[PDB]
């Protein structure tokens, strides 16, 4: 029962920044890698970067380096200990950043690029 | 490095939608379907393996650097935009309507 | 013709299998409890033998990584629990001019359950957080804390992994053997070599060098989400030190509960750091960019940068030096774009409240090491991570810990012996 | 149980030397000798000589000892029992009498009294 | 002979590896030389060693091969198992190559050897009943 | 024959149950497939399995029956043990009924088989001393 829950949509202006979440549940958070994909109309789906909750190791895409930042915040309470919150921050926004931002996960934690699970989407309008 | 064609495919419920996608590198290419408003849905992964819950009409074949996706019988729900994917790159899309 | 089956017992045939390997020795790792290593290490050459290996499916690294985690929890059981230390701290800066390590005082329990005491101690700022000056230990709102026994050794001891009777370990004497594939020259060993379980990050320390040329691994080098393991062939010398002359103060906090605090700093207050030879690191970064072209192209650019984010344990070179855990900024080591006397100094920090591995449940307090700290080590490996055309940047990474032992256990593989073979020959038994 | 493809049909003139290859597959190249046989227009078949991909040892007929240049590389192992090797062939004093079809041949067994016997043949290479 | 060692002929012919059986017959059980990590894990490995060994001795006992390194039986070689010649086996493929080709039929053969022994001591039981 | 299974002839005649011995000879040791409840209790059961098995192999070894499923010896049948006819045993009572009638004298017989073997290899020791 893998389920990814994101935050609500935001309307931003050029120069500001954004912060969106992605609470996962139903699987070991630190074992599977998470991604961030933006989808703009009339463009290719752009991969922003992946983040491994094991230590927070992250890898940003080149067209976004310096403007993108991905963190995590896994709960430290062993009763519901199977959930983390991947945060995405994009600074110095432009009108080209207007799209719907998703967080994805592979079908299994061995191969990351078979995005079987997707979030409902976080639309952003700059 | 991903060239997906065609860009648009006008068909009727009952035909067969075949969408190709040329790749420069060799890897585990996959396919996605995005109905209007909804989120993309994984259809084929690793070239020809069908995803879970996908009908057997959806099928994928591979010959060299060329990956093809074909739907055996189009319905009113199979109409959407399809994307191919290898590693982190995606295709421009192919909206069937 | 007249061919009947005939049973053969003791035939050279094995199968891939994973069993419970036992340790041998010659500290936290309890190496005194392993069987005494045999002074005669028998290595039998398997002539005409080719075997398929894979250091990424290897189970010895999955078992050892749990045999170290199970060794860590096993060694901290009888050690003092620092639960009363989770009290409101009254901290100031230690007199200087950056205000790093603090000077905190607190009402602490005593040997008598009705008496308190106002004792003080030094804590690096990485171990404390404010309330609204008032502080508290970092782990209090997360987990309990157990102080490391100051009589166990943090020193990596050569540990030998051996297969039980009926099983075997398969070596691989190919001096250009990348992680996967079929090793052409294979031999068998009863035990592995002296594995030093050096807990490191980004830069593999005190590891085993490579013969001939420096190879790099990674299971699929084109998959950017796979940690690339580079293994040097020459050792780059790295010197590290904590120059401050520290003091350790024993604080009785109960019947036999003695928390060891940092009294004061005798003499100068300086900055913990590390050194490498810029010439040796320049030629070694050249050796790594050499083999990197065989996978990415003879014309593409190779860029080096520091970490992109995450935890403290990954963004910096983290390790152990004399008994204290450094966190060395490696931005001065990875800053060179390659195309076709010296001394590089890294600013390191120090932490006492660590969780290690990455488990959420228990943190350890390392009692301060008395005197001036300095250790000399070799960096023998490297764990890189590449980032859309023909120019590849590379950054250091240290996500999973079991990549450390994997850099030493790629040469081995577990197989079980099945000495029962049935084969035909013109042979029958009498009546 | 594997192939032994050779080079093409290169035709030169007497006095020169010709290089003939023999790329193996589907079997352990170091486990079986590589024999070289030819059938010229003037005689029948004639055994030239074999070489061991493991021992590196040579043994060739006295009618070809002072003419034949015979070497092997080292196999690129594919699996535990499969590999990919190569066997080379060159002559010295070439005439039109040596005009014929040439092939390589993998040895029969790995032990016994027929260890080198040409079992698995190539395809053939037409000389001058 | 040449003391190749333990599994020294793993890549050699089945005829050469069959003459050095007491080498792998010794180190299959090794030998002799209390609560910690390796302590419990060592005892778990010491028990597994004698279990896999006694299974190969129990199987050898119920075949009439108890004590044999090379044991001849009554079960004829079925051509469906391996229709290969005797010279293309003992002077060619290795014991590792042999086990892969017989991995299927190896369970049928183990049952044919059991009743071939029970219908031998039962025949000898009548042979000594007079 | 009919594959009755493990202990299939527990209620059958001693003559019918004696021809299916390798069936209960296999499952007496079974086989192969770390600190919890069943973990310590499983290892305690795995050790007891090989101990009771080696006792029956050690007893069979010191009788000269090592490797036999049916073993003939020298000790004559004492009428005090069971003065029953040969036909009223092998074609009548079962092995379960037999063990109750011999439960008394079963210890005396185990000693007669031991010295009957030592005074056989000692005789053969002199038989090969020339
Ligand atoms: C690994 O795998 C390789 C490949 O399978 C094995 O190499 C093969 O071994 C077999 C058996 O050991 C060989 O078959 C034998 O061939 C000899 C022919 O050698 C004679 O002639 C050679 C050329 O004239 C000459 O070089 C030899 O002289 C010695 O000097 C060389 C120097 O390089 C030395 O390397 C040699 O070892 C020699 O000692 C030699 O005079 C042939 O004489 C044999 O026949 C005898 O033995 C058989 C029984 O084996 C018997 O039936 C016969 O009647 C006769 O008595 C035998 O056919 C084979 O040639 C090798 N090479 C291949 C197949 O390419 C190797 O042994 C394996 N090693 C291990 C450790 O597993
Ligand atoms: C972390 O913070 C703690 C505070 O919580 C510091 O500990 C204190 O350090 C100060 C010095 O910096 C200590 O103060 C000194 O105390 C000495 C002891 O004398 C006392 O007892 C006699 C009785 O024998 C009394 O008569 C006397 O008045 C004191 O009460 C004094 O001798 C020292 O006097 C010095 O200063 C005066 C005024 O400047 C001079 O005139 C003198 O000549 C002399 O030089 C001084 O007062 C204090 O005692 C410490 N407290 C405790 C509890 O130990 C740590 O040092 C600090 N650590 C770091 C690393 O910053
Ligand atoms: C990588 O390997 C290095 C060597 O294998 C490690 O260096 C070792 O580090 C430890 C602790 O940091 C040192 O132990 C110290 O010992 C000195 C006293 O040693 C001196 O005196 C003895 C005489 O008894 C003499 O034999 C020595 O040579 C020294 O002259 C004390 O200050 C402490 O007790 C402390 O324990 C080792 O000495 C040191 N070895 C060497 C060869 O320098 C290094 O730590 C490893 N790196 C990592 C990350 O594990
Ligand atoms: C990365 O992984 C892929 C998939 O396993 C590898 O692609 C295979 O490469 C081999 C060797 O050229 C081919 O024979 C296969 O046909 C390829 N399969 C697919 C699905 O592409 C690739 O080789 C790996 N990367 C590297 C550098 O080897
Ligand atoms: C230790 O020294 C640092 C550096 O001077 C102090 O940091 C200051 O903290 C105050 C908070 O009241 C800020 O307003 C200043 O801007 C900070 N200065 C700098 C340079 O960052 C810190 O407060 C000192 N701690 C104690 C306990 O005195
Ligand atoms: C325990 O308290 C610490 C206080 O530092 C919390 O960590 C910070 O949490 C805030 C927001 O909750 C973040 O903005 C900071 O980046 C965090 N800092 C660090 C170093 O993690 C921590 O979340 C608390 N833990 C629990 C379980 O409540
Ligand atoms: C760090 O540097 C080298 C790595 O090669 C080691 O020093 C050499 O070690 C070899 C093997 O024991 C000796 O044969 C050489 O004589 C040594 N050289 C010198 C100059 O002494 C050294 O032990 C390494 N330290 C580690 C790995 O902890
Ligand atoms: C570090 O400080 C300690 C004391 O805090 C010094 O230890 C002293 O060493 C001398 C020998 O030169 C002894 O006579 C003293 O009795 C020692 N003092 C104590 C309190 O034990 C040590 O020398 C200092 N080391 C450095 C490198 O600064
Ligand atoms: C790291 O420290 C070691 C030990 O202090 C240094 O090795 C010394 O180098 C000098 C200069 O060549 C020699 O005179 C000494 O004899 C060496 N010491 C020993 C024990 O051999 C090494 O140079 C330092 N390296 C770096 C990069 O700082
Ligand atoms: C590690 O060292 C580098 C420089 O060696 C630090 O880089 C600084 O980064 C900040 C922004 O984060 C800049 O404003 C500074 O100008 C940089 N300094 C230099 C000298 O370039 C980096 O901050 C250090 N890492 C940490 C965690 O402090
Ligand atoms: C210890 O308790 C007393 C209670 O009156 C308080 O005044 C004092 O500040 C406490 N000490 C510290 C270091 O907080
Ligand atoms: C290791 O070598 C084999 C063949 O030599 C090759 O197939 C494999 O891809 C190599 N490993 C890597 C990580 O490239
Ligand atoms: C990495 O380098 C950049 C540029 O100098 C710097 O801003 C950043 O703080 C550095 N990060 C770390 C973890 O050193
Ligand atoms: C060979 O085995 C088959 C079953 O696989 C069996 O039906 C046949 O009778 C056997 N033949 C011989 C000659 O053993
Ligand atoms: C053993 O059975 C498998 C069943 O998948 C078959 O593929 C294989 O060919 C069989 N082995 C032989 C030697 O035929
Ligand atoms: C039978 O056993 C008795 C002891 O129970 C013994 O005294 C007697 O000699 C034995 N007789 C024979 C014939 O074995
Ligand atoms: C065995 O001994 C007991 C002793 O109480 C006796 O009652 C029983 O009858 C004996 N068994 C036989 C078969 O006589």
């Amino acid at each position: 029962q893998v389920q990814l829950v994101q935050s609500g949509g935001q309307m931003k202006k050029p120069g500001e920044s954004m912060r969106i979440s992605c609470r996962a549940s139903g699987y070991e958070f630190i074992d599977c890698t998470l991604n961030w994909i933006r989808l703009a109309p009339g463009k290719r789906p752009e991969w922003m970067g992946w983040l491994k909750p094991r230590g927070g190791a992250v890898n940003y895409a080149r067209p976004l380096q310096g403007r993108v930042t991905m963190t995590r915040q896994l709960s430290q309470d062993p009763d519901d200990p199977d959930w983390g919150t991947a945060f995405l921050e994009l600074r110095s926004l432009t009108v080209d950043d207007t799209a719907v931002y998703f967080c994805t996960r592979g079908k299994n934690c061995d191969y990351n690029w078979d995005f079987e699970h997707w979030g409902r989407g976080t639309p952003v309008i700059v | 490095v991903l060239t997906q064609s065609p860009g648009t495919l006008s068909l009727s419920p009952g035909e067969t939608a075949i969408i190709s996608c040329r790749t420069s590198q060799y890897g585990s290419l996959a396919w996605y379907q995005q109905r209007p408003g909804q989120a993309p849905r994984l259809v084929i992964y690793s070239g020809s393996t069908r995803a879970a819950g996908i009908p057997d009409r959806f099928s994928g074949s591979r010959w060299g650097p060329d990956y093809n996706l074909t739907i055996s019988n189009l319905e009113s729900g199979d109409f959407g935009v399809y994307y191919c994917q290898q590693y982190e790159f995606f295709g421009q899309g192919t909206k069937v309507q | 013709e007249n061919l009947w089956v005939t049973v053969y017992y003791g035939v050279p045939v094995w199968k891939d299998a994973e069993t419970t390997l036992f340790c041998a020795s010659d500290n936290v790792w309890a190496t005194h409890a392993c069987v005494p290593t045999d002074p005669n290490p028998q290595e039998i050459h398997l002539e005409n033998v080719t075997e398929e290996f894979n250091m990424w499916k290897n189970n010895m690294v999955e078992q050892m990584h749990t045999d170290i985690i199970s060794l860590w929890d096993q060694s901290l059981k009888p050690c003092v629990k620092l639960t009363p230390l989770c009290v409101t701290l009254q901290c100031t800066n230690v007199t200087n001019a950056r205000g790093e390590l603090k000077n905190c005082s607190f009402n602490m329990t005593t040997e008598l359950r009705d008496k308190k005491q106002k004792v003080y101690s030094l804590f690096y700022r990485l171990d404390v957080v404010q309330i609204n000056k008032e502080y508290r230990l970092i782990n209090c709102n997360t987990s309990a804390i157990t102080q490391a026994c100051p009589k166990v050794s943090f020193e990596p001891i050569p540990i030998h992994y051996c297969a039980p009777a009926g099983f075997a370990i398969l070596k691989c004497k190919d001096k250009k053997f990348n992680g996967t594939g079929p090793c052409p020259s294979v031999s068998t060993v009863q035990c592995t070599h002296g594995i030093k379980p050096v807990v490191s990050t980004q830069l593999l320390l005190n590891g085993s060098l490579a013969e001939e040329e420096v190879m790099i691994r990674s299971e699929n080098i084109t998959n950017n989400a796979k940690n690339i393991l580079v293994q040097f062939n020459t050792p780059v010398q790295i010197n590290c030190t904590r120059p401050n002359n520290n003091t350790r103060k024993s604080i009785r906090i109960g019947p036999g509960q003695a928390f060891y605090a940092t009294g004061d700093i005798i003499g100068d207050i300086r900055q913990a750091h590390c050194n490498v030879s810029k010439a040796t690191w320049n030629e070694t970064l050249g050796k790594v960019v050499k083999q990197l072209r065989k996978h990415f192209g003879n014309n593409t650019i190779i860029r080096f940068a520091n970490s992109s984010g995450g935890d403290l344990e990954v963004t910096t070179h983290s390790f152990n030096c004399g008994g204290e855990f450094f966190y060395c900024n490696t931005s001065g080591l990875f800053n060179s774009t390659w195309i076709s006397n010296d001394s590089i100094t890294l600013p390191c920090r120090i932490k006492q409240i660590i969780n290690m591995w990455q488990r959420i449940g228990q943190a350890m307090y390392a009692p301060p090491i008395q005197g001036v700290i300095r250790c000399v080590s070799n960096i023998t490996g490297l764990i890189l991570t590449r980032d859309n055309s023909t120019t590849e940047t590379f950054r250091p990474g240290g996500g999973d810990m079991r990549d450390n032992w994997r850099s030493e256990l790629y040469k081995y593989k577990v197989v079980k012996i099945e000495p029962l073979g049935v084969a035909p020959t013109r042979c029958k038994r009498r009546v | 149980q594997g192939q032994l493809v050779q080079s093409g049909a290169t035709t030169t003139k007497p006095g020169s030397s010709v290089k003939i290859s023999c790329k193996t597959s589907g079997y352990r190249f170091n486990f079986y000798h590589i024999n070289w046989i030819r059938q010229t227009a003037g005689r029948g078949p004639e055994w030239m000589g074999w070489i061991s991909p493991y021992s590196g040892d040579k043994n060739l007929a006295p009618a070809f000892q002072d003419r034949v240049n015979m070497t092997t590389d080292t196999e690129v192992p594919v699996t535990s029992f499969t590999s990919t090797g190569a066997a080379y062939m060159e002559i010295r004093n070439l005439t039109s009498d040596d005009t014929g079809t040439y092939f390589c041949a993998k040895g029969l067994l790995r032990d016994g009294s027929s260890t080198w016997l040409p079992y698995l043949w190539g395809q053939g290479t037409l000389l001058t | 002979a040449v003391f190749l060692g333990f599994l020294g002929a793993a890549g050699s012919t089945m005829g050469a590896a069959s003459m050095t059986l007491t080498v792998q017959a010794r180190n299959l059980l090794s030998g002799i030389v209390k609560l910690t990590v390796w302590g419990i894990k060592q005892l778990q490995a010491r028990v597994l060693a004698v279990e896999r060994y006694l299974r190969d001795q129990q199987l050898l006992g119920i075949w009439g091969c108890s004590g044999k390194l090379i044991c001849c039986t009554n079960v004829p070689w079925n051509s469906s198992w391996s229709n290969r010649n005797l010279s293309e086996i003992w002077d060619n493929m290795t014991w590792l190559q042999w086990d892969k080709e017989i991995s299927n039929y190896t369970q049928i053969i183990y049952g044919l050897l059991e009743e071939s022994q029970n219908q031998q001591e039962k025949n000898e039981q009548d042979l000594l009943a007079l």
